[PDB]
RNA sequence: AAUUUUUAAGGUAUGUAUUUUUUUU
RNA sequence: ACGAAUCUCUUUGCCUUUUGGCUUAGAUCAAGUGUAGUAUCUGUUCUUUUCAGUGUAACAACUGAA
């Protein structure tokens, strides 16, 4: 149940992501073994993708979360939408 | 099913833009609803189930012959079909472990 | 009237190929992506201008950097050397090796 | 001056939202955290 | 990338003949030879008790369709 | 600022024409007809052999000149932007003209 | 209070060369 | 100084296949294991005070106090 990312694995993502691009998932798998589409896909959404946004918290932050999980009880994509970061990180 | 999936995400856009359609003051009364019958029948809320709990083997045999009966049939098998069945011959192999792996994944985990 | 299935097969031979024969497409492939598509010279080729132009593959297949006498085992162990502190430093040297005579 | 065109969905050959909630959300969670914390009570 | 199609003039110069090669089919047998011319407790304990839009997607017709045969 | 229309970009050529020529004209200073048939309306025009081997010899030179300028921007060009990955040298060139679309 | 019968095609590629009496220096 | 020719250089400008089409992304499919052992990259620490012992081919290293 592992399915751990090496550093290898990881960089031949973002190599193969900039070949293949995001669609085409199972043609990522075939350059990267031990690794199935629903696993690249699911790395690239939620960890590699430069887009994302992996940083330290403003103070306005944690007041804007606590203020949403507040309003909005448990729905931790609804609130890294409004957040705009990844969801496990939030 | 293209189509249908659009009207969903059109659906639930307009749901993040016009608001919820209850309004508090129903929801209150739903909630009202609620307390008062559960008050009137003396229920008693469900626990979380404990480290040593009496039927968690039970339970777990329960469920792992549900999602077992999906592949008695099959015949030839995708990827992931053999992924599901390794998690469930080993949850017969070691059902404490996959137990407290549950556990663990109804605390812990909310994405 | 099995047309109506809708799969079939070329007349052409035995297909699918073995196991092993898929890793050798797929370790060219891979070190293709992180090379970004460099022919890396053989040592013995008699010099296309290189992206860099120390790196090399000697009469094994290894990849070796001529400045620091290193071998390494991959394209992504290269960018570790590339990217690191010796191979820094030998191009210093090298740059004060020159800046001393012409 | 025409772009590239670049498709996510095929690489043949060579060639290499903003807005925030609303008032409705603020309004509903409230009414349910105040009428539990009353019904707790 | 069609591109350019294709000219009806090089397909008009062939030396078949007037007709195509004389080969008859089964369309152009002689049909409508002739023309036309023109000249009280109960109700009490409740709780709760008392433009076209221009797209086929967000039509009003549409949502109808989806909300039967998607069921 | 700017691009120019194939008109006025016509004429400035006629002009640098015109002054090489010009040129040619002084330094060949310092180094020192109309007959149409009868039977056919073709006219016929009296030529000097020389001028005419110095206009081939112009026209080919030019060509030359413009070849050999354009191709020096092919290589420094592609010797030049060893910045982001490419596989090929068609990537890189066309990536180039991403940076032109800046 | 009465039906109704079968032949082709989408599957085993396709392409090239091959039996020749020695065109005048 | 100037009309002015030719080679060299920068810039502006000009620019190359700047992906052959279409549909239900056209559809679907993918990694063996265990015991012993070596090779090879990168990161981090030290060239820095004397003497006494251990140690080494000699260093090094290790062990004490001013
Ligand atoms: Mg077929
Ligand atoms: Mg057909
Ligand atoms: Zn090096």
């Amino acid at each position: 149940k592992g399915g751990v990312w090496t550093n290898v694995e990881d960089q031949i993502l973002k190599a193969a992501v900039q070949k293949y691009g995001t669609h085409q998932w199972s043609k990522v798998a075939s350059l990267l073994q031990k690794k199935t589409a629903r696993q690249s896909e699911l790395r690239w959404n939620e960890y590699l993708n430069p887009k994302l946004n992996f940083t330290e918290f403003s103070k306005e932050e944690d007041a804007q979360l606590l203020d949403l999980a507040r309003e909005l009880p448990n729905q931790w994509r609804t609130i890294a939408d409004m957040m705009a970061r990844p969801a496990q990180v939030c | 099913t293209r189509l249908w999936i659009k009207n969903e995400q059109e659906r639930q856009r307009q749901i993040q833009k016009n608001g919820p359609e209850i309004t508090p003051e129903e929801a209150t009364t739903i909630f009202s609803v609620m307390v008062e019958w559960l008050e009137s029948r003396s229920f008693s809320p469900i626990p979380f189930p404990p480290l040593t709990y009496k039927n968690d083997t039970k339970i777990l045999v329960l469920a792992l012959e549900d999602l077992k009966d999906v592949y008695a049939s099959k015949v030839r098998l995708n990827a992931s079909e053999r992924e599901e069945l390794a998690l469930i011959e080993e949850a017969y192999d070691n059902p404490h472990d996959t137990l407290n792996r549950i556990k663990k994944y109804l605390l812990t985990q909310r994405v | 009237m099995n047309y109506l299935e809708g799969v079939g097969s070329k007349k052409g031979g035995g297909g699918i190929a073995s196991e092993s024969q898929f890793n050798l497409q797929r370790r060219k492939e891979v070190e293709s992506l992180l090379s970004k598509g460099e022919n890396v010279p053989y040592t013995f080729q008699d010099e296309q201008v290189r992206s860099n132009p120390y790196i090399y593959k000697n009469h094994s297949g290894k990849l070796v950097c001529k400045l620091c006498n290193t071998m390494h085992m991959s394209w992504s162990s290269v960018e570790r050397h590339l990217g690191g502190k010796k191979h820094g430093l030998n191009v210093l040297r090298r740059g004060i090796s020159i800046e001393k005579s012409s | 001056k025409i772009p590239a065109a670049v498709s996510n969905w095929k690489n043949p050959n060579g060639y290499t939202e903003n807005n925030t909630i609303n008032d409705g959300f603020m309004k509903l969670s409230e009414a349910l955290e105040n009428a539990d914390k009353k019904a707790r009570q | 990338t069609s591109h350019r199609p294709q000219l009806e003039a090089r397909s008009g110069a062939k030396a078949a003949a007037y007709t195509p090669t004389g080969i008859e089919h089964a369309r152009l047998l002689p049909g409508h030879t002739t023309l036309k011319y023109r000249k009280r407790s109960w109700r009490k304990g409740t709780a709760f008790g008392r433009g076209y839009i221009n797209d086929m997607t967000k039509s009003e017709y549409h949502q109808e369709f989806l909300h039967k045969h998607v069921r | 600022r700017g691009g120019i229309s194939y008109d006025q970009l016509a004429k400035l050529s006629y002009e640098k024409t015109l002054r090489n020529l010009a040129t040619q004209t002084q330094n060949s200073s310092k180094q020192d007809k109309v007959q149409k048939d009868t039977k056919t309306g073709k006219i016929t025009i009296a030529d000097d052999d020389k001028l005419v081997n110095k206009l081939a010899v112009s026209l080919q030179s030019e060509s030359k000149k413009r070849y050999e300028a354009r191709k020096r921007q092919m290589q420094n060009a592609k010797t030049l932007y060893g910045v982001e990955s490419f596989i090929n040298d068609k990537n890189k060139q066309f990536n180039e003209k991403l940076s032109r679309e800046s």
